[PDB]
């Protein structure tokens, strides 16, 4: 919460705008995984009850 | 791997630092239900199917092929026997057509 | 909350198929990057010009 | 200090639905479902289609079916023991 690191921290340019963006695109990535890897069908087939 | 459905071919177009493929597959469609069994009991014997599927529309058996109904009269020429009808689970009666038959018989 | 997809109770019996009487040629696109731009850096001209 | 923890798009059980989908896909249809619309076949007639895959002959699974069956009864069983008794 300290204002003069953030200000201090600005001096470095665009590095968290990276690394938020880095984090970003693989928070992303995993839900994709999961979709690739496990929706691959659009039918919700069931079972017969016998 | 090669598009959704059965593989037929594919076509490859550039793209701008990349590839486009066309697949061309094989869907199947307008699907019709049939009695199936896993056999035919005839003379004593157990006759499977060569290539195809045994089915029935209701009072006749024939034998199709498995991604396209195209029914035939079942023979000795797609059919093949392995052991007697009391152990295969399921076996229906019905005549298996013998193409010699006739021949022998004129 | 998304709906995973629509219902589909498939009609299973112990003697019953279902046989296709016909068919669909189906083209579809599948869409491969390939290479990336070729970018040189002169390190010495970036930090120093 | 910053750190936060997103949930997955897909919950648990919607993954576990999407596989129980995926099962009764391939045990009331076979491969048919996953190349098109689900056609339904008897699952020893879709295992001697696979028998015909492996190079096989259809009688082979049907003479031996209930041997079949009780190998693939156990051996599932097994794989639960296994899951069970291995840390
Ligand atoms: C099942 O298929 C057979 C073969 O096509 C049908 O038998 C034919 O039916 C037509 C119309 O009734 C007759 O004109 C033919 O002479 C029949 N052929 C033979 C060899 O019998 C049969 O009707 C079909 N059954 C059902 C319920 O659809
Ligand atoms: C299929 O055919 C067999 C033989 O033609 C039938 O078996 C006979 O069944 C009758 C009545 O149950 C018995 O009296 C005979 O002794 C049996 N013979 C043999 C050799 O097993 C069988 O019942 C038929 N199945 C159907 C569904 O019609
Ligand atoms: C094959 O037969 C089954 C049952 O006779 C059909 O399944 C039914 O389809 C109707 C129409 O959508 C549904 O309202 C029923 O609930 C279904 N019943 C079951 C048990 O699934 C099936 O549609 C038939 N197949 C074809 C290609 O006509
Ligand atoms: C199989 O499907 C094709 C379409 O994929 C059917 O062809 C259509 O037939 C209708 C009426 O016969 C025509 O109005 C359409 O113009 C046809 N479409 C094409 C692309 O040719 C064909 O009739 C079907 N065959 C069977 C036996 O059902
Ligand atoms: C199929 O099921 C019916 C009842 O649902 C039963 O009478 C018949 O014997 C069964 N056939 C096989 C081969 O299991």
């Amino acid at each position: 919460d300290s204002t003069e690191c953030s200000n201090l921290l600005l001096q470095y340019g665009s590095f968290c705008t990276q690394l938020n963006r880095a984090l970003t695109g693989i928070a992303v990535e995993q839900d994709k995984n999961t979709q690739e890897v496990f929706a691959q069908v659009k039918q919700i087939y069931k079972t017969p009850p016998i | 791997f090669c598009g959704k459905g059965y593989h037929l071919m594919s076509f490859p177009q550039s793209a701008p630092h990349g590839v486009v493929f066309l697949h061309v597959t094989y869907v199947p469609a307008q699907e019709k239900n049939f009695t199936t069994a896993p056999a035919i009991c005839h003379d004593g014997k157990a006759h499977f199917p060569r290539e195809g599927v045994f089915v029935s529309n209701g009072t006749h058996w024939f034998v199709t092929q498995r991604n396209f109904y195209e029914p035939q009269i079942i023979t000795t020429d797609n059919t093949f026997v392995s052991g007697n009808c009391d152990v295969v689970i399921g076996i229906v009666n019905n005549t298996v057509y013998d193409p010699l038959q006739p021949e022998l018989d004129s | 909350t998304m709906s995973l997809g629509a219902e589909n109770s498939v009609a299973y019996s112990n003697n019953s198929i279902a046989i296709p009487t016909n068919f669909t040629i189906s083209v579809t696109t599948e869409i491969l990057p390939v290479s990336m731009t070729k970018t040189s850096v002169d390190c010495t001209m970036y930090i120093c010009g | 200090n910053g750190l936060t923890v997103l949930p997955p798009l897909l919950t648990d059980e919607m993954i576990a639905q999407y596989t129980s989908a995926l099962l009764a896909g391939t045990i009331t249809s076979g491969w048919t479902f996953g190349a098109g619309p689900a056609l339904q076949i008897p699952f020893p007639m879709q295992m001697a289609y696979r028998f015909n895959g492996i190079g096989v002959t259809q009688n082979v699974l049907y003479e031996n079916q209930k041997l079949i069956a009780n190998q693939f009864n156990s051996a599932i069983g097994k794989i639960q023991d296994s899951l069970s008794s291995t840390p």
